[PDB]
């Protein structure tokens, strides 16, 4: 499918395309964010007559969409969860129109036995409710979060980029009666203007800081007592694709020592697609900012990658606005919120 | 008399133990001092070259040299303010850059010299036979040892090799150099930096003026660079009586990487490095360095920008502290290149009641 | 209310996270409060025979007892006071000792009672109805899980067992008793007991009342039995969401054991048992008692013994805390009988959603 058909109709497709391409948007909730307004701008301008052949165009603007850039998950997670919600709706008015018992909330069985209406307004609902969400997920967070961290007790947190993090930490420091000691690992490449950052709001926030090197772990590792991530999007078996550098060596020291590692991200940032590739979905960055010069440096190839890959073998805890989960039953979450046939496109 | 006092930055909470203070600038000190020792700790403070190795080198040399213009007095025998010059130096050394092991073995070695001649011989006949002696010393536990643990090395390497290493352990430049050269095998070099001194960094240029296949990477970059490789050789310090590695930095989380992805560790190390000293943690004693190292935004050392960190004392509650020396596990290291060919780490003090 | 603050014993540097001292002693009580409320308040405080599961039984057959001398007054109506004196009731129990889910759970169950039933209906004929219907909901949530849970176990335990078990749980010990003389086998049951409470004697007496081979285990002495032992059962308290087991005392370390020497742990638990919320460590919440109990020597619980301890306040800082429940770990336990027939640990709340 071309975009031959949307032109007048629907003109921002290439801006976005645009953003995408060069990164002049940055962080995925923004990038959400741009995903429903085009949904949006979508729903309000064309025209359906039919409801199959609207979802089937839909699924067709995804998967363009997904083929202009791959490292945005939320944007195709956001549109997934819009289909599926428009899905239920049609699912509800097919049974109205043609005038059933199940054990559960969905059967499996079903798909294996042979099976006009306002729900324009549901659907522009639905975008409203998906932005709600998208607006407050620390506040679904904290009443989980603050209950994990005691009194003398010591953090270590990798991924410093992520909004979220930052908050929780944030909001665990505010307590009075809580008091505890952070170790920030730096992260080179890709990190360390954004670990200086937090580093740095760490100490105006009036708690203990440590600022520690890349090399510097395994020393301070017998007095280590949690590890936080700092994710980017969430999957389906557990594994979890992190904002930027230096995530995987530490997570693995975790594991060596027994240290329990925690994870917050959000529903939003979790997708019902399948990591089956590290190498397909993980982005590299810039040979440029490590060394100088460029005619030894055709001889010197330089190894350099934005975002990271950690297996949910090492990582225990998904903790979000709904509650705190496991990598062993986030799938199901995923999964009431994104429908079967959504998942392929 | 020297100077004393005014420390930079915050002392911190945790890991007080070992002096990270000073002279930085001369300014006032006693007019007796040979200069050459005080040049060689101006040096050793602001280095970025050395690793263990060569460090004793260059000591050895310079008491060499402070031999060859010694002058006995006429009054006093040839030792008896001589003592306390040794002990000055030695005060001067540890205020500048805390003593080594190899420094430590030495300093025993020097100490035993002057207990072996007693004051009775002449001022030219005695030299001339120490600074002989000790050249002799240098070449048998020192070059020919380096040469040995060569040799060992190049029966060890088989066919169609993938290799990542660390640190500006010389013996291990010499190693890949020989590799590179000599050898002409099917050779490919993977090199890892750190933030506190620029070692991977000399390492490739090191490859580059020899011409050799290299992939550059730093301590975060490791998940990606296995998705082949095989091989991982890294350079060590010293041997404790409990064996466990006690070498620089970022060395015991490659050692564990390795280990999680199939394939062990090797680990290079002298005849003379191991020590009586007992010790389980970095905590006990640590190299421990000045904040300045850790200013730099990227890139390279000297740029100097005005981006967004540039304050320590007026900052309310932060430190800034990082270690340079490590202790690394037992078990993780398999292979030990000593004077004694091929054996296991946990052999520890076998060398040590040797002598 | 009663009395509130002013009790023994430091705050404690290590472990804060409950408030730790409450009512023992009967003095200056609200003339509303009925005694049967007081009289389980007074056994919990010195209890050595229950725990999770006959607790709640007694606190349902408390609440129906309550129900049965309720009557609707001529001025307030049947849902104006009640719950009130729920909350009331909730908050003396609180005060005496931290409560378990399965009572919450009840209590929430009570709510909805409350609010189900409209206040229009005749008095006599609501309560007629509704003690049935609470003595419905007991046989069904306890009893029939019970035989349930003791149905899922006979399929699964082999001819002729050898079964480890710890602690004072009355599914076990029914279990056991089924074991014994119902199915007619051939078992040998070693029960682990420790030193505040005499939980494992008990279950060990109660055998013996029926006729059955028993060793008695301790925590000094784990080791040297099982190195012969197969499958071992733990003592069940509640399951979190996470996947791990919130225990009383040294089942944590038996658990350790098994994973180590062979055998996987299995856990008989109940439908209802399940919690919503989550927490992965001992530290989070601790259930307190007061020293007093592990200051005599032991062989029985009432001695009253002159020796040498008694000292809390009076010997330069003396701290003696101790913790009831404890946290089991997840990969450890696998096998889960419930009223939902099988399932894992893993599968932390499949059926918290089925209900």
């Amino acid at each position: 499918h071309p975009n031959a058909a949307t032109s007048d109709v629907n003109v921002t497709i290439d801006t976005f395309v645009a953003k995408l391409k060069r990164r002049q948007v940055q962080g995925s909730y923004a990038i959400a964010l741009e995903t429903l307004q085009l949904l949006m701008r979508f729903i309000s301008a064309a025209r359906w007559n039919h409801v199959n052949d609207l979802i089937e165009q839909i699924r067709d603007l995804g998967n363009s969409l997904e083929k202009a850039h791959p490292t945005a998950f939320s944007c195709g997670n956001v549109i997934r969860r819009i289909l599926a919600v428009l899905r239920d709706e049609v699912e509800e008015d097919t049974m109205s129109t043609t005038v059933v018992a199940e054990p559960l909330i969905s059967s499996m069985f079903n798909l294996l036995q042979k099976p006009k209406t306002d729900y324009r307004q549901v659907a522009i609902q639905g975008i409203k409710d998906l932005i709600d969400e998208i607006k407050n997920i620390d506040e679904g967070i904290q009443q989980i979060a603050i209950d994990l961290i005691h009194d003398h007790e010591i953090l270590l947190t990798p991924t410093p980029d992520s909004k979220t993090v930052l908050k929780f930490l944030i909001t665990a420091r505010e307590r009075s009666n809580r008091t505890f000691t952070v170790l920030v690992t730096e992260g080179f490449p890709n990190n360390t203007k954004n670990a200086h950052e937090f580093a740095k709001k760490l100490a105006q926030h009036n708690i203990e800081t440590l600022v520690v090197p890349d090399s510097a772990v395994f020393a301070l590792m017998s007095r280590v007592g949690k590890v936080i991530i700092g994710t980017k999007a969430v999957f389906v078996n557990g594994g979890t694709i992190s904002s930027n550098s230096g995530v995987s060596s530490v997570c693995e020291c975790a594991r060596e020592f027994r240290t329990p590692v925690f994870a917050v991200a959000g529903l939003y940032k979790l997708s019902p697609l399948y990591p089956f590739d590290v190498e397909k979905f993980v982005e590299f960055g810039g040979s440029q900012r490590i060394l100088p010069r460029m005619d030894p440096r055709k001889r010197l190839d330089t190894v350099n990658q934005i975002t990271d890959y950690v297996p949910p073998e090492n990582i225990d805890i998904y903790i979000t606005n709904v509650g705190g989960f496991n990598p062993s039953f986030i799938y199901r979450i995923a999964w009431d919120n994104y429908k079967q046939i959504d998942v392929h496109l | 008399p020297g100077i004393s006092s005014v420390i930079p930055t915050v002392l911190e909470q945790s890991f007080d133990n070992s002096s990270l203070i000073s002279v930085k600038e001369l300014l006032l000190n006693k007019d007796l001092i040979h200069p050459s020792i005080l040049l060689l700790t101006s040096h050793l403070a602001h280095y970025k070259i050395v690793g263990s190795i060569p460090r004793c080198i260059a000591m050895l040399e310079v008491f060499q040299i402070v031999i060859k213009d010694y002058q006995t007095p006429k009054g006093t025998t040839l030792s008896r303010n001589l003592t306390s010059y040794l002990s000055h130096q030695i005060d001067l050394l540890k205020k500048a850059r805390p003593l080594s092991v190899t420094m430590g073995n030495a300093i025993r070695w020097l100490k035993q010299e002057i207990s072996l001649i007693d004051p009775s011989t002449p001022d030219k006949a005695a030299k001339k036979d120490l600074c002989e002696k000790i050249g002799q010393f240098a070449k048998e536990k020192i070059e020919l040892a380096d040469q040995l643990i060569i040799d060992n090395a190049s029966t060890q390497i088989e066919e169609s090799t993938t290799i990542v290493t660390y640190g500006s352990s010389k013996v291990l430049t010499e190693l890949l150099l020989h590799n590179a050269i000599s050898l002409k095998k099917n050779i490919k070099v993977i090199v890892v930096d750190s933030r506190p001194l620029f070692e991977g960094r000399k390492m490739a240029e090191t490859l580059r003026n020899a011409g050799v296949n290299v992939m550059y990477a730093l301590i975060t970059s490791l998940d990606t660079i296995f998705n082949d490789v095989d091989y991982v050789f890294l350079g060590a310090h010293s041997i404790l009586s409990n064996g466990f590695l006690y070498s620089r930095a970022g060395t015991a989380m490659l050692a564990m990487s390795a280990k999680r992805r199939n394939i062990p560790v090797l680990v290079c190390c002298e005849s003379l490095k191991f020590s009586q000293r007992v010790q389980l943690d970095s905590v006990t004693f640590n190299e421990l360095a000045d904040p300045n190292d850790l200013v730099n935004i990227d890139y390279e050392n000297p740029v100097e920008r005005r981006g967004n960190k540039g304050a320590l004392l007026n900052q309310f509650i932060k430190e800034r502290k990082f270690e340079k020396k490590k202790l690394a596990m037992e078990n993780k290291p398999k292979g030990n290149k000593i004077g004694g060919k091929k054996g296991s780490e946990g052999e520890s003090k076998d060398a040590s009641n040797e002598e």
